[PDB]
């Protein structure tokens, strides 16, 4: 992440975010809306970060400093640049979306009034598409690559070696192999939790209740195609073994 | 160090991702409650070994059966949780979460959780309850349902007081060293 997002989410809350002559200036729903809508930036941020971590610190450093086997690194980091294009596009987004919200002078107080747009916007047409395409792919591979990371680590020292250095800082402890394709994994089924908890706050306009509620159908439509779209893949299976599933 | 993999399981409403929260944080939060939990690295010593527990949630999983099992490989231990508030969580413990953790995570040591303990003795729980003829979880019944579905061990906390999150943990360490 870079030091200007992480500084502007470094506070547990919305509410510890804005300057406390701002927070005053509004009702308690409009609060609670708010801390729920900086949970869903914050996290999405972290997750953002999560992918570079695969695609910098693990897959490029892997390339440049191993000498592993063609294919191999790809099965290890499934599908991570179409993931990383897909994050960042809606990080932009939400973080554009905070910053027109600033106030004049400002650099930490805003109110997002109309999240609900951008949320149908990012789970229907292409972008909804791709990202189907995408987790569908990916988490169909997620048995593979945990099996590739442990057959490397167990039996290549070098691969071991550059594991243990890279992942040694504090700041990489929840960040290993294995925990980052969870949490990517795991991303996608925390939207409906999150994008629910807004919606609970957000009746005070009759559009914007709508707008959420008609993001969080197309979330679940999404997660429904991707979770029936799922088979995993093994590395050796027979087409005997896959024809009799 | 070694390094353990903790999951928890149980329905929507058991509390779960509270008792996570509440126990990375040694806190319960005082400005705002988060949504969700993304993971988390505890370090915990425990009988006097050093343990490096990861803990994973399962929220937001219920309804995919396809994507749900993806949280268990190399689980370590399980936290099947069921809120002392509801019945109803206790009952979808023997036939749905626990053949699915016996089958992804064999001879891994399960503890059930009995969440929520506050609302045992809360009269507002009661009365609600009272109206589809139903009461708290009572202790025996906790511990029952444990004995019944071949769990390492049955423990009772409230993620809202704190009270029993810390041993809840410990015990999971422990489990997870067997
Ligand atoms: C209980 C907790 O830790 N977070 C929380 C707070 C409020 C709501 C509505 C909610 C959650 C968690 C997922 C379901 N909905
Ligand atoms: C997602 C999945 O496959 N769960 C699963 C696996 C195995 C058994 C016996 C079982 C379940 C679900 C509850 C009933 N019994």
């Amino acid at each position: 992440s870079m030091e200007m997002d992480e500084k502007d989410f470094a506070a547990d809350s919305w509410s510890l975010a804005v300057d406390s002559s701002f927070l005053q200036q509004h009702k308690k729903e409009v609060m609670k809306q708010q801390d729920v809508i900086y949970e869903l930036i914050q996290t999405e941020l972290h997750h953002v970060r999560t992918l570079k971590i695969m695609t910098r610190l693990f897959r490029t450093g892997m390339l440049e400093e191993l000498h592993l086997e063609p294919g191999v690194v790809q099965g290890l980091f499934p599908c991570v640049d179409e993931l990383s294009d897909i994050h960042t596009r809606f990080l932009s987004q939400l973080l554009e979306r905070r910053r027109q919200a600033l106030c004049p002078g400002s650099t930490r107080n805003f109110v997002i009034h109309r999240l609900g747009d951008l949320l149908i916007s990012q789970f229907s047409g292409p972008s909804a598409e791709q990202m189907c395409k995408t987790y569908s792919e990916f988490c169909s591979r997620h048995s593979k690559a945990l099996k590739l990371y442990k057959e490397l680590y167990a039996r290549d020292k070098r691969f071991q070696q550059f594991i243990r250095k890279v992942t040694r800082p504090a700041v990489l402890k929840r960040h290993g192999v294995q925990e980052c394709i969870l949490l990517v994994t795991q991303r996608i089924t925390k939207y409906p939790l999150l994008i629910s908890r807004i919606l609970q706050h957000s009746h005070g306009i009759e559009e914007e209740r709508q707008d959420l509620t008609t993001a969080l159908g197309l979330v679940k439509e999404l997660l429904s195609n991707v979770d029936e779209g799922i088979y995993q893949l093994e590395k050796g299976a027979r087409l005997q073994e896959i024809y009799n599933r | 160090a070694i390094r353990k993999k903790l999951v928890i399981v149980g329905d929507g409403a058991c509390g779960k991702t509270c008792l996570l929260i509440v126990f990375s944080k040694d806190q319960f939060p005082e400005v705002y409650v988060p949504t969700v939990f993304e993971n988390y690295v505890a370090d915990i010593e425990v009988d006097g070994k050093q343990v490096e527990l990861a803990l994973w949630d399962t929220a937001g999983q219920e309804d995919y059966d396809r994507l749900r099992p993806l949280s268990y490989p190399d689980t370590d231990v399980i936290l099947m949780c069921f809120s002392i508030d509801s019945p109803d969580s206790l009952e979808n413990i023997p036939e749905k979460w626990t053949p699915e953790v016996k089958h992804f995570c064999p001879n891994v040591p399960i503890i059930l959780v009995g969440n929520k303990k506050d609302l045992r003795n809360d009269e507002h729980t009661r009365r609600e309850l009272a109206k589809m003829k139903q009461e708290p979880v009572k202790p025996e019944e906790g511990r029952d349902m444990a004995n019944r579905i071949g769990a390492f061990g049955y423990m009772e906390c409230s993620a809202k007081t704190k009270d029993g999150v810390r041993e809840v943990f410990e015990m999971a360490t422990r489990a997870a060293l067997q």
